RNA sequence: GGUUGGCCUCGGAUAGCCGGUCCCCGCCGGGGGUCCGGUGCGGAGUGCCCUUCGUCCUGGGAAACGGGGCGCGGCCGGAA
RNA sequence: UAGCCCUGAAAAUGGAUGGCGCUGGAGCGUCGGGCCCAUACCCGGCCGUCGCCGGCGUCGAGAGUGGACGGGAGCGGCGGCCCGGAGCCCCGCGGACGCUACGCCGCGACGAGUAGGAGGGCCGCUGCGGUGAGCCUUGAAGCCUAGGGCGCGGGCCCGG
RNA sequence: AGAACUGGCGCUGCGGGAUGAACCGAACGCCGGGUUAAGGCGCCCGAUGCCGACGCUCAUCAGACCCCAGAAAAGGUGUU
RNA sequence: GGCGGGUCGCGCCGUCGGGCCCGGGGGGCCACGCGCGCGUCCCCCGAAGGGGGGGACGGCGGAGAGCGCACGGGGUCGGC
RNA sequence: CCGAGUGUUACAGCCCCCCCGGCAGCAGCACUCGCCGAAUCCCGGGGCCGAGGGAGCGAGACCCGUCGCCGCGCUCUCCC
């Protein structure tokens, strides 16, 4: 017995969904992780237009 | 031949899915309908003789053994050492100081080149410092210090590698007799190609070396735990 | 069995440490004014060696004691 | 009024928060985060037992969880002068182990034990019927052994 | 001394309670890794060698961990 | 003239739900015989009880061949 | 003259609190709001112990079960 939540593709031999379910999460957290990243900078790059 | 198409981001995941590869591989278009020699005969060779020769080499055996084992079953995949991944430290980039710490030279600082094809890192601190030739280090076995060269362009040989670097035997002589092998007392002269590829690299390392102030001295130096000198308390 | 040694103030703790003009105890020590530093940097979270591969050629900084001694001789120091 | 400490509080060998000992706690109360280990728990290896089975197909030709033929009509795929039909192994004559069926193989759960009860003993002793074309004066039994091992054990084999 | 209900000991090792029939954890084929239970972590003795938190307490007889192995009424301008 | 129970209707709520829909004016989808006829639904058109389209089908009219890879894939191998 | 340390009644001429109307743009965040969580969750890495055990529905196999399930890409279209 090998483990699911630890390997991949013995999810996917019992649950063929938790893949999709794993690439649109790790898509949206990349791209949520963009969002921040740029506000963080153009928020201060306007600071630092001030100064 | 086209590559892969499917760029990943997750190791076995690939960014685009089962439907949206469908329409990039462009599938749709491309559905389908459409659908030994056992040997060579041999001449005659031979007066009142006809009858080409039999269709039959490899032969069954002369022998088989008196008991034999079962066959393996094959469980996975469990590729062998000439194909496995080389894997470095985020610590050693090319350039880098190294310590020495389990060879004949044991704590000899040395200038890392390049990570060969097969695991093994080659390194020199070079000769005229050291006494540190072309040699294969192992990775597990240095530490990577935090000061380095920028030896970015410099060079490497392509024609030193992996089986430049190896010993050599070949067993032939099996009878006991007072010689250890008639080629084991012997310290290799066949340095006079080695000693000519490091001239290559010797002549274009100090240079570098003696660019910055008191490196060349600290690689003539070795390392050695003194009194209160504790590594886990130490920036390496 | 061990992988370099520290050759040393008293001590206080609601307080200590150092450097120093003058007033006294056979050229040292006690007192006070004066200046310091003080989560101790004249800091054993330290300091001296050192992590010294050797040698050769060959220039600068330092250095005028020589430094290792199986030398030779003399001194007085150290009785828990 | 109630927390701690004190008085009340005296016993016979020398002595007991276990001892040394502890007073910015090593005491008492209320709690925090780490950390230490049982034959317990989890994962793995092995032994045995219980349970549930597998394999007579050694079937390199068995091919089989619905298969026939063969007749009256039909589409696809095969070799065309829009008409058409079984090829039964072969260029290799080959193809591991196995099933003491009282034996082999698999899977899962379990394993404390007095009195007591069963099972197995290829444990051991003495004699008898059979049997090893057994074994030996080129050395049997017996006894000795810092010799070599085997079995979970009863015990046993070998060397000198 | 004699009963009721349940568990245990007898028949039962193991961790802990220093010590142990019965307490507390936990029941046991032969071992490796992991983690805990009850109990603990100054040193015997594994682990607090945490920059642990708040208070209480001075004993010329201090206190110190279920069973459990020593105390009461009464009293103190001793301290909170 | 006050206090509750059931029902109808009004506007107002919420990442409501119905995959809904319905005509119109970038991201995701384990979803892919153009021709046409088998139903179903929708959109059209002047009429007014008919054709021309579209969407989807749990059924039929339209509606095969694996070729060499790589692998978190039926309990580790090295062609170190 | 300046400064300090005390004691009064005194309410902005340090400040602080409670109200009625706001903005930036909000972060369980510049390690005290640390809360409680993950179909509202995933990625990457280091330490240790372990490696127990004739799968070919095809070819009539032939040096040689890189085989089943599972997820994946490449070609049997073309262009840049
Ligand atoms: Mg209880």
């Amino acid at each position: 017995k090998k483990n699911p939540l630890k390997n991949l593709r013995i999810m996917l031999k019992l649950n063929p969904y938790a893949k999709t379910m794993r690439r649109n999460t790790i898509l949206r957290q990349a791209r949520n992780h963009k969002l921040r990243v740029d506000k963080a900078a153009a928020a201060a790059a306007a600071l630092q237009a001030k100064s | 031949p086209h590559c892969s198409r499917n760029p990943v981001l997750v190791r076995g995941i690939g960014r685009y899915s089962r439907s949206a590869m469908y329409s990039r591989k462009a599938m749709y278009k491309r559905k389908y309908s459409a659908a030994v020699l056992a040997t060579v005969t041999k001449p005659v060779g031979g007066d009142k003789n006809g009858g080409t020769r039999v269709v039959k080499l490899r032969k069954m055996p002369r022998y088989y053994p008196t008991e034999d084992v079962p066959r393996k079953l094959l469980s996975h995949g469990k590729k062998p050492f000439s194909q496995h991944v080389r894997k470095l430290r985020a610590s050693i980039t090319p350039g880098t100081i190294l310590i020495i710490l389990t060879g004949r030279h044991r704590g000899k600082r040395v200038v890392f080149l390049k990570q060969l094809a097969s695991g093994l890192l080659l390194v020199t601190g070079p000769l005229v410092l050291n006494r540190v030739p072309l040699r294969r280090t192992h990775q597990k076995f240095v530490i990577a210090t935090s000061t380095k060269i920028d030896i970015s362009n410099v060079k490497i040989p392509k024609h030193l590698t992996d089986a430049y670097f190896k010993k050599k035997k070949l067993r032939k002589p099996r009878h006991q007799e007072g010689e250890i092998f008639d080629t084991e007392k012997e310290k290799y002269e066949i340095t006079e190609q080695r000693k000519i590829d490091q001239k290559a690299v010797d002549s274009q390392i100090l240079p570098k070396i003696k660019a910055i102030p008191q490196l060349q001295g600290y690689l003539r130096s070795v390392f050695a735990l003194t009194n209160g000198i504790y590594p886990h308390k130490l920036v390496f």
